[PDB]
Formats: structure tokens, sequence, C-alpha cells
């Protein structure tokens, strides 16, 4: 649900609609592939009727990309991470993340004997 | 004699050391689940136990009279009769790991 960047188009309400003239549901009909089909390949690009309306000094078609005026509050990413050591943190198996150290050895004869290797001998 | 006395707190027969009621025994166990359920608690108080019931035990004469046939044959039978119980002296010592979760065990 990441919908930044997503074409949007603003049509007047005449336009969309049954009963409106043969010509402007031609317009939304184009508009509808314009929508389904538009890729960033080299022949990209637009050309768009522009009506700045002497009224409102606005126009009246635009094709814009969505933005967000914001940015997520909490960092998913370092987030996971913290738990993901503390359930191998419960299983004494930070082996699996660390990896295999030369100071740790899975030997129970050895002087040198794991964490997670002792576990199994119990 | 004991001219004084060790008197705790001796409340109404439990015993109301801690000030905090949370943790105290008719509460204290629920809030020692409670904290046991947090993951780093739960690994602290494994290791402890995990180290406790790696080491076997065997009974063994005193420093002196090691060589006495008397004290190596009580030695002998202290170590067959603590196998002989019909729980093995590892579940002895796993009964006893909940000394870790509570500070006691009867």
């Amino acid at each position: 649900r990441d919908l930044v960047g997503m074409p949007k188009i603003g049509l007047p309400p005449d336009y969309l609609g049954e009963d409106a003239e043969p010509e402007k549901k031609a317009f939304v009909k184009y508009c509808q592939e314009v929508v389904n089909d538009l890729i960033a390949n080299d022949r990209a690009g637009l050309i768009w009727p522009r009506f700045i309306d002497p009224e409102t000094k606005e126009d009246i078609f635009e094709f814009s990309l969505v933005s967000r005026q914001g940015a997520k509050a909490y960092d998913t990413g370092s987030i996971i991470d913290r738990y993901s050591k503390q359930i191998m943190m419960a299983f004494m198996s930070d082996v699996l993340a660390m990896g295999q150290s030369k100071y740790g050895s899975f030997s129970l004869a050895d002087s040198k004997t794991s964490l997670l290797a002792m576990s199994v001998d119990i | 004699g004991e001219v004084g006395s060790l008197g705790l707190k001796v409340r109404s027969g439990r015993i109301y050391e801690e000030p905090r009621q949370a943790l105290r025994f008719p509460e204290s166990i629920k809030t020692f689940q409670l904290m046991m359920r947090d993951p780093s608690v739960a690994a602290s108080v494994n290791i402890i136990k995990m180290f406790v019931r790696k080491v076997n035990w065997r009974f063994v004469p005193p420093k002196g009279k090691e060589k006495d046939a008397k004290m190596i044959e009580r030695a002998n039978f202290f170590n067959s009769l603590m196998n002989d119980m019909e729980h093995d002296w590892a579940d002895f010592i796993n009964s006893v790991m909940s000394f870790c979760t509570y500070g006691f065990c009867v």
C-alpha cells in the first residue's frame, strides 16, 4: 500500500459518465489504457490538454503523480532485527547469525564448548 | 542465650519483607510468571539453570580417613541409594531449579 508515485488523472465530472458525448467517452477510454499501460520505456511521454480556467486561475485537466508529505514514524527494519536476535537468544542459537567463531566449538569434551552445544548435552 | 531475635517481618505468618505489594507471595508468583515471559529474563535465568544441571554429583569421604574401608563402603552405599531413588538425581536437580524463579524451593 505504498501508492507514492501512482498516476492520478483529474477530469471534469462531465467527462466521467454514460450520457457524455462520444468524444468525451472516447477520451475517458484512452485515459484508461494510459493508466493501464504506462511504463518508463524509451518512448515514454505525454500530450495532455491544458486549459487554465479564467475563473479560479487553476487548470482543469492534470496528469500528476500522487505525492506524500510525511515519512513513516518507526523504522520497521531495525525493529524486526531486534526481535530476531531476542528469539535466537532465547534458544541460545546465536551461532546461526554470528557464525562459527575461532574460539567456540561444538565438542563436548573440548574445554571451549559452545553454549548451544552444551544445551544438547543436557 | 539468644537475648535478641532476628525478627524479619512476622506480619501474619506471611513474610512481609518486600515493601512492594506486587512482589509478595500472594502476587509474587504471578509477577514472576509475567517477568519470566520476557525473553532476556528467561534466557538469563535459563543459563544459570543450565549451568547447575550440567554438573554431576558423587559422594566422597572427608579430607582425612578417605582410606578407611567403612567410609568407602558408606560412600558406595550413599551413591547406590542416590541411584535407588524413584526420581533420578538429575530430576531432583530439575525440581530444585525452581530455585531461580522464586528464591526458595521446599
